[PDB]
């Protein structure tokens, strides 16, 4: 079992039924991630950085938001010398896409525990940072009388914690990158915008579609 | 590599001691479970088969100095035994004559020590030694 | 050593939490001798409680290890000093720092549980016979925390 897998075929999902037939007529390839509850952040993290090896326009636009992202969280109340090392890892992956690297060279860096997790953390921090900015807006999208800050201390920031629509809406609007999720049970996040990152949700898993 | 402190190591040792390793022919645990100092441990060895120790329960006491696990524990038999390295009056284990205590690495645990004693009971110069009567202490 | 660990030690010493001394060991920069004064108005007032903090191999991915050295009658603390606290297991994020853990423990002492009760023999005693429990904690502060 790898963290992030090879560009496997969509016919491999019959090994785990007419609902995949509908999925084939709109998609061709799948990319598996370890079902450790950190799926969403690793899947989006690869899906979008791999797509930036073709798109220099979105690359420098993405780098501008990500760089400014660090000072944003610090202006929001995150201690700087906390997130520094996960930002340094995040910027080092953007610099590794900027320098034209292979999809296989990028994959080998995502299967490194340290490098990958450090990114997942910063993606979680980015999600958690944005949820607390739009605190007034998301207040009534959380159940159990949990506050936005508490939800962030319990389900967003800590590792190995499952993601649902509240995480997806959040990260999407933070980096200004649209996502579409397909449910092995279609939804666009945010509403209306053209999707850049296609994902497949099964109970406990998030997968990259193509 | 990275040094682990006395107390945080000994709590792990306790945990593993509670879950039990292998079959159970070696087991350990705190002498008092309200003892926050984590110093006195109760060891237990079932004697290895085909030797003169076979099918005898040997209770031990193990003590962890303020410097564990950088320096070995002091180990002592409660149950009487006839074995190279163990004193006939006290049941104390001579640190020089035991290859795990003499050649002590910090990675060694109270588990490793108890198995090492259980291994040395299988040694040729121990397995055939005449034993004292069963269930007898110092 | 990560830059994280060396910077956290320096910031923790630069700005101390009142009621908590926390010096790193010069021999093992991952180990911290923590001392906490028993909060005024608590059942632990006048007592001084020893704790130890260790930053594991995985830190800051894995949570810090903390344990009471001083015997204490408290729902969240057990007979060997092991602290039952969310941000030390499940709900620990790599973003959280030591001083969060540190004064989180202090908040516990200030006003013992339960906002959601944990299931143990001490916590059950607090959940019913509270006045009796507070006098027990006062007594244990005397014989364990006061020298």
């Amino acid at each position: 079992n790898p963290l992030v897998s090879e560009r496997l075929e969509l016919s491999v999902l019959y090994k785990e039924q007419q609902k995949i037939k509908d999925l084939h007529k709109k998609y061709s390839y799948i990319r598996k991630t370890r079902p450790d509850g950190n799926c969403f952040y690793r899947a989006f993290g690869f899906s979008h950085l791999e797509a930036l090896l073709d798109d220099s326009k979105e690359l420098q636009r993405f780098k501008a938001v990500s760089a400014k992202s660090k000072e944003d969280l610090v202006s929001q109340g995150f201690t700087e010398f906390t997130i520094e090392d996960f930002h340094n890892t995040f910027m080092d992956l953007i610099e590794q896409v900027e320098k034209q690297t292979s999809v296989a060279d990028l994959l080998a860096s995502f299967n490194d525990q340290s490098t990958s997790d450090y990114l997942v953390v910063y993606l979680r921090l980015l999600t958690s940072g944005y949820l607390q900015r739009e605190s007034k807006f998301f207040e009534h999208f959380i159940e159990g009388g949990r506050t936005v800050k508490e939800f962030c201390q319990q389900e967003v920031e800590p590792m190995c914690k499952e993601s649902d629509h509240i995480h997806i809406i959040a990260l999407a609007q933070a980096l200004s990158v649209s996502i579409q999720v397909e449910y092995m049970d279609p939804h666009i996040f945010p509403e209306g915008s053209e999707p850049k990152v296609y994902l497949l949700y099964r109970p406990g898993h998030y997968d990259i579609l193509y | 590599g990275v040094k682990v402190p006395r107390n945080f190591r000994l709590l792990e040792e306790l945990e593993e001691g509670q879950k039990g390793v292998g079959d159970g022919t070696v087991s350990w645990g705190l002498e008092d479970d309200e003892d926050m100092t984590l110093t006195r441990w109760t060891g237990m060895i079932i004697g290895p088969p085909r030797t003169n120790y076979e099918n005898r329960i040997y209770s031990l006491k193990v003590e962890c100095g303020p410097k564990y696990p950088e320096a070995p524990p002091s180990v002592r038999f409660v149950t009487k035994i006839n074995m190279n390295g163990i004193n006939n009056s006290s049941g104390m284990v001579d640190a020089r004559s035991i290859p795990v205590l003499a050649k002590w690495q910090n990675s060694y645990s109270i588990k490793v020590v108890l198995q090492e004693l259980r291994r040395l009971m299988m040694s040729k110069e121990n397995m055939k030694l005449p034993q004292p009567p069963e269930g007898q202490t110092y | 050593l990560p830059r994280r660990i060396i910077k956290e030690t320096q910031r923790l010493l630069a700005e101390p939490v009142p009621g908590i001394k926390a010096e790193p060991d010069e021999s093992n920069a991952r180990y911290f001798h923590v001392v906490i004064a028993g909060p005024q108005d608590s059942p632990f007032e006048g007592g001084t409680f020893k704790l130890e903090l260790f930053l594991p191999e995985e830190y800051p991915m894995a949570a810090p290890k903390v344990r009471f050295m001083t015997k204490i009658y408290h729902p969240n603390v057990d007979k060997l000093g092991r602290i039952c606290l969310d941000i030390l297991k499940d709900k620990w994020s790599p973003a959280l720092q030591i001083r969060t853990v540190l004064l989180s423990i202090q908040a516990l002492l200030s006003a013992p549980n339960p906002d959601d009760p944990l299931a143990n023999d001490v916590a059950e005693q607090w959940k019913t016979n509270e006045a009796q429990a507070i006098e027990t904690a006062r007594a244990w502060t005397r014989l364990y925390a006061m020298n």
